[PDB]
RNA sequence: CGGUGAUUGGCGCAGCCUGGUAGCGCACUUCGUUCGGGACGAAGGGGUCGGAGGUUCGAAUCCUCUAUCACCGACCA
RNA sequence: CCGCCG
RNA sequence: GCUCAACGGAUAAAAGGUACUCCGGGGAUAACAGGCUGAUACCGCCCAAGAGUUCAUAUCGACGGCGGUGUUUGGCACCUCGAUGUCGGCUCAUCACAUCCUGGGGCUGAAGUAGGUCCCAAGGGUAUGGCUGUUCGCCAUUUAAAGUGGUACGCGAGCUG
């Protein structure tokens, strides 16, 4: 459950560090952001050698909750801590070209399958 | 230092500019002092090709 | 805008409009544009008209204007409480009772002359009519 | 020369500025030539003008070679803007940005002036009745209206005075050679003629002609 | 907004108030002094008084508005 | 006494 | 012998502050809100000069003209001064339609997408933040859209202050 105002860590490696949900896109008077769920973010935190800056605003996708995915089993998967990797500003393909730590099934789909071949485990 | 002068030119162009070196009077490329070709005296005691005396 | 050149008194009092017209018959031109309603013609108005029947007969034959204003109306300015004093002369209108000749022209088209008043009274506020010259 | 050019011509010449020398000559000087094709003559005198002569002022004889430049622009004296209304004035009102009154707790007196040319928005907020702010913000409307209505006309001569300002030396027109041969030449047509005297009391009505005659082609 | 007081030479000011009667300083022009420039002398010009309309024989001046400029007040809820 | 500049 | 000119002249002789205030009264008289009106404001319509390459009327619409609404700024003082608690925020709303969205159309200077304007339509929907006490506004980022008004400028015997 991405709010806003929301502090995330970032999952590819874009150059940022820490970033902060400010707007979750799509559907008017939305809450919450699950796994697969665009967001609109603004860079709180860079390494001196990113292709991002500090106080860029861009969109990212989340790819870890701590509130976690429920299977349609009933099971669900609690991450340990909110990761997001970062999109591009309007054709949302990432920025990075790799990715830390694992995803979910929930990024199956064109643009977050280009996400997911890059990532370790799924 | 900068001039008393550029200070007020730069305060007015902060505030609401106007450039005002747009509307000075462009110089030419070249410099457009007098020339003066010379006197007797430089041309009596400019010493050129230096040849010597014998 | 017609007005009065040195006029005599500034203000002056509202009065009534009562009665019939004077000027009640075509004299100058042979057709005219008269008044069958009662009402105050303004000199915007009476310019307009103007300006209407000279843009329509395309600069031919004669235009007489049959009114003067010679009636300053005052106004009083806006946020301004009742009393203390008279507004001030803003407009001259003309007072026009029922029956007066307001516009004349001649030297043109019976036809062209009822379109040329058509445009006229278009931009009065006041009821008119056409109406021909006639002999005795 | 230019004097003597305007009043051959029949044209006015009005000195609207003026400085003297201090020993001899003029600082600097501002005319403005009436006439009706005055600018379409005098666009042939922009750039600055070579003089190459003995100086009388000197006591040794030596040439003396003189620049001095030539700003020609054409006046307007225009001055003609009165009002707007044909577009869209987005007036608003709404209650002013003030406390310590009667404004916050009861009435809205501000104005505010929305133009579509260039975006000319204007605020009047501070005289106890909202007319006043109306009549005060057309004021206030016309008061930069004409402001940038100078800022346009200053724009356009401002291209004007540096239409051709970067070209080496063919910004140096017109030599007028004294001392050892006495020619007066274009540096840009090509022409010359050898009576300098009959130039400098006002004949340049050949270096004007064939001035506009290169620059038809 | 009104109240109140000003617009006189190219500039800064008088004169206005008391109806006839526009001057001061700078500046400008010419001459002189000086190698020349300034400074300094000596001569000379300079405005029809913001605009318009009335008072009167007569108005820069007295009123009347219209414009411009600056000061003062524009309050209590 | 006053006498600046090029 | 009195510009006792506040000119039927209280004395021969007299200015202010009060948010530290107090009494007797007034809705005879103001501030808020209601009422009446509608100058103003807003909305609509009439005429058509003209713009629109041509062409007044796709879209605008000068000079002028006629209304509606009560809707801004006002005018008047009719109710209340033996008391009708203001602005803004919160919570909860309800109505109007001069409709922002969705829905149905005509024309188009409507190829399609997307628009422009007008007609019908009120069932439902109609942002979150930064700044500011702010309503508003500006900005950021969204949204199908971020409607305009009425309700004591809805709502303090509901809350804040």
């Amino acid at each position: 459950m991405i709010q806003e105002q929301t502090m995330l860590n970032v999952a590819d490696n874009s150059g940022a560090r820490r970033v902060m949900c400010i707007k979750v896109l799509g559907g008017s008077h939305r809450r919450y952001a699950g796994v697969g769920d665009i967001i609109k973010i603004t860079i709180k935190e860079a390494i001196p050698r990113g292709k991002v800056k500090k106080g860029d605003v861009l969109k990212a996708v989340v790819v870890r909750t701590k509130k976690g995915v429920r299977r349609p089993d009933g099971s669900v998967i609690r991450f340990d801590g909110n990761a997001c990797v970062l999109l591009n500003n309007n054709s949302e393909q990432p920025i990075g070209t790799r990715i830390f730590g694992p995803v979910t099934r929930e990024l199956r789909s064109e643009k977050f399958m280009k996400i997911i071949s890059l990532a370790p485990e799924v | 230092a900068k001039s008393q002068a550029k200070k007020k030119r730069g305060h007015r162009l902060r505030n609401g500019g106007r450039d005002v070196l747009l509307s000075r009077g462009s110089t030419p490329s070249f410099s457009t002092h007098g020339r003066m070709t010379k006197s007797k005296k430089e041309i009596l005691n400019k010493r050129k090709h230096k040849n010597p005396y014998d | 805008m017609l007005q009065p050149k040195r006029t005599k008194f500034r203000k002056m009092h509202k009065g009534r409009n009562r009665g019939l017209a004077q000027g009640t018959d075509v004299s100058f031109g042979s057709f005219g544009l008269k008044a069958v309603g009662r009402g105050r013609l303004t000199a915007r108005q009476i310019e307009a008209a103007r300006r209407a029947m000279t843009r329509a007969v395309k600069r031919q034959g004669k235009i007489w204007i049959r009114v003067f204003p010679d009636k300053p109306i005052t106004e009083k300015p806006l946020a301004v409480r009742m009393g203390k004093g008279k507004g001030n002369v803003e407009y001259w209108v003309a007072l026009i009772q029922p029956g007066k000749v307001l516009y004349e022209m001649d030297g043109v088209p019976e036809e062209l002359a009822r379109e040329a008043f058509k445009l006229a009274a278009a931009k009065l506020p006041i009821k008119t009519t056409f109406v021909t010259k006639t002999v005795m | 020369m230019y004097t003597r050019w305007g009043e051959r011509r029949g044209f006015k010449v009005e000195t609207l500025d003026y400085l003297p020398g201090d020993e001899a000559g003029i600082k600097s000087v501002t005319l403005l030539i009436k006439g009706h094709n005055a600018y379409g003559y005098l666009k042939a005198e922009k750039g600055v003008h070579r003089l190459v002569r003995i100086s009388p002022f000197d006591s040794s004889g030596r040439r003396h070679t003189s620049f001095v430049s030539c700003e020609v622009m054409p006046e307007f004296n225009d001055e003609i803007d009165i009002d707007i209304r044909t577009e869209d004035i987005k007036v608003d009102t709404y209650r002013a940005s003030g406390a310590g009154g009667p404004h916050v707790n009861t009435t809205d007196s501000a104005v505010r002036i929305t133009h579509l040319p260039t975006n000319v928005v204007v605020t009047c907020q501070t005289e106890r009745s909202q007319i006043k702010n109306r009549e005060r913000a057309m004021k206030m409307l016309k008061a930069k209206l004409y402001q940038r209505r100078i800022e346009e006309q200053q724009a356009e001569l401002d291209e004007i005075r540096g239409e051709q300002k970067e070209i080496g030396w063919g910004s140096q027109i017109r030599s007028y050679v004294f001392h050892p041969y006495s020619m007066v030449k274009d540096h840009r047509t090509n022409t010359e003629m050898g009576n300098v005297q009959a130039v400098m009391d006002g004949d340049i009505d050949t270096f004007i002609d064939a001035y506009l005659r290169s620059k038809l082609s």
